[PDB]
């Protein structure tokens, strides 16, 4: 199948910056018929997909003309000339010359700011859920930015890296940042077998991690 | 104008069939040489194509699921469908029907889509959560600002609603996504005050999952 690569998979910009997102595919798209169907659509958020371009260098009709659409062969570009707040979202590049169809992964277009480091929470397992016959440990990272980040959780110091779920909220509409939470899941019986747990976070605004520890025996 | 409407059972358990379908207007399919198709998107992922049918009752299939994809179509009806066989929680996505010409006269290309059609693919049955607080750890403060946490853990299906305080606490909050474990869902939010505020102003989380008619107010009790 042909893959399509596309660089970065978030691109910070500033309103105004002008964007560009490369799109690579692994085989020519150039048709036997003369063309080179590349496309690229946006999704915004709760809405599907809109086209931009087609053929390339095509915009679709209504798209406006900050937009351009560039390249050859395997190597294409979706240049947008000065960022507006409209265009916030999801890019995503296409070929339609082979079967299988198919679609990058997505660029997001998303926002610079001031790097913000994670403040960090590590809460136990609740007397409820410990009477209910279970334990949870869980770790909020919050206000950070950039986006990415690593958190692990360790068990009397050792890395512990199953029955660990996380999720992310979106970059925040007023301050820009992201949040994070971590859950760690074990059984009451695991849970009461050790003592000391720990979420780390490792982030860019550190060299060192972010460390949030309890021993459950205080508790 | 063109409109697409897709249509789905909403949810159905993993090994049965599902089968979609995509009502439209302002074209025919009867018209040289026009195409309908589907794509896919899971919540939080990429699009992924799966069929088409042309006007001529050619049929073009994303070689990965064709033993489980079949497209047809009513012209007289202006109707589209894709059956999905032996589907499992991976064909849990929304499913988008778009119009795609053979020709560059008639556009092709995915200028228009459905706002397209959820399907859920699950054994799971009604599940009310647990409702849990999330404490401070032991004990000063030590700072300027408290972060306290509700978890709501193993609902089916979606959506459970999070607030805290009955919504007069509604900044310094983040409610997360919900994630599957199981099987089940779960979410957790997070709310930072100001350290005189907790504990003496009293800080509740109030959950609800229609589902199961649950509502829960968990009041956060400092260790």
């Amino acid at each position: 199948d042909v893959l399509m690569t596309q660089t970065p998979l978030s691109l910070p910009v500033s309103l105004g910056d002008q964007a560009s997102i490369s799109c690579r595919s692994s085989q020519s798209i150039v048709h036997s018929n003369g063309n080179t169907y590349l496309e690229w659509y946006l999704q915004k958020p709760g809405q599907s997909p809109k086209l931009l371009i087609y053929k390339v260098s095509n915009r679709f009709s209504g798209v406006p003309d900050r937009f351009s659409g560039s390249g050859s062969g395997t190597d294409f570009t979706l240049k947008i000339s000065r960022v507006e707040a409209e265009d916030l979202g999801v890019y995503y590049c296409f070929q339609g010359s082979h079967v299988p169809l198919t679609f990058g992964a997505g660029t997001k277009l998303e926002i610079k700011r001031a790097d913000a480091a994670p403040t960090v929470s590590i809460f136990p397992p609740s007397s409820e859920q410990l009477t209910s016959g279970g334990a949870s440990v869980v770790c909020f990272l919050n206000n950070f930015y950039p986006k990415d980040i690593n958190v692990k959780w360790k068990i009397d110091g050792s890395e512990r890296q199953n029955g660990v779920l996380n999720s992310w909220t979106d970059q925040d509409s007023k301050d820009s940042t992201y949040s994070m939470s971590s859950t760690l899941t074990l059984t009451k019986d695991e849970y009461e077998r050790h003592n000391s747990y720990t979420c780390e976070a490792t982030h860019k605004t550190s060299t060192s991690p972010i460390v949030k520890s309890f021993n459950r025996n205080e508790c | 104008q063109v409109t697409l409407k897709e249509s789905g059972p909403g949810i159905l358990k993993p090994s049965q069939t599902l089968s979609l379908t995509c009502s439209f207007s302002g074209f025919s399919l009867s018209t040289s040489g026009m195409g309908v198709g589907w794509i896919r998107q899971p919540s939080g992922k990429g699009l992924e194509w799966l069929a088409h049918i042309w006007w001529d009752d050619d049929k073009s299939y994303n070689p990965s699921l064709k033993s489980q994809l079949t497209i047809s179509k009513d012209a007289a009806r202006n109707q589209v469908f894709l059956r999905i066989t032996s589907v499992d929680t991976a064909d849990t996505a929304t499913y988008y029907c778009v119009r795609r010409a053979h020709t560059t006269v008639l556009g092709d290309w995915f200028a228009y889509w459905g706002q397209g059609t959820l399907v859920t693919v699950s054994a799971a049955k009604t599940t009310a959560p647990s409702v849990y607080p999330l404490a401070p750890v032991c004990g000063g403060t030590t700072g300027s600002s408290v972060t306290l946490g509700c978890l709501v853990k193993g609902y089916f299906p979606e959506p459970v609603t999070l607030t805290w305080n009955s919504g007069s606490l509604s900044s310094g909050v983040h409610t997360f996504p919900a994630v599957l474990q199981s099987g089940l869902y779960t979410l957790s939010s997070s709310v930072t005050v100001t350290s005189s505020t907790w504990p003496s102003q009293s800080i509740t989380c109030n959950v609800a999952h229609p589902a199961s008619s649950t509502k829960v107010d968990k009041k956060i009790e400092p260790r």
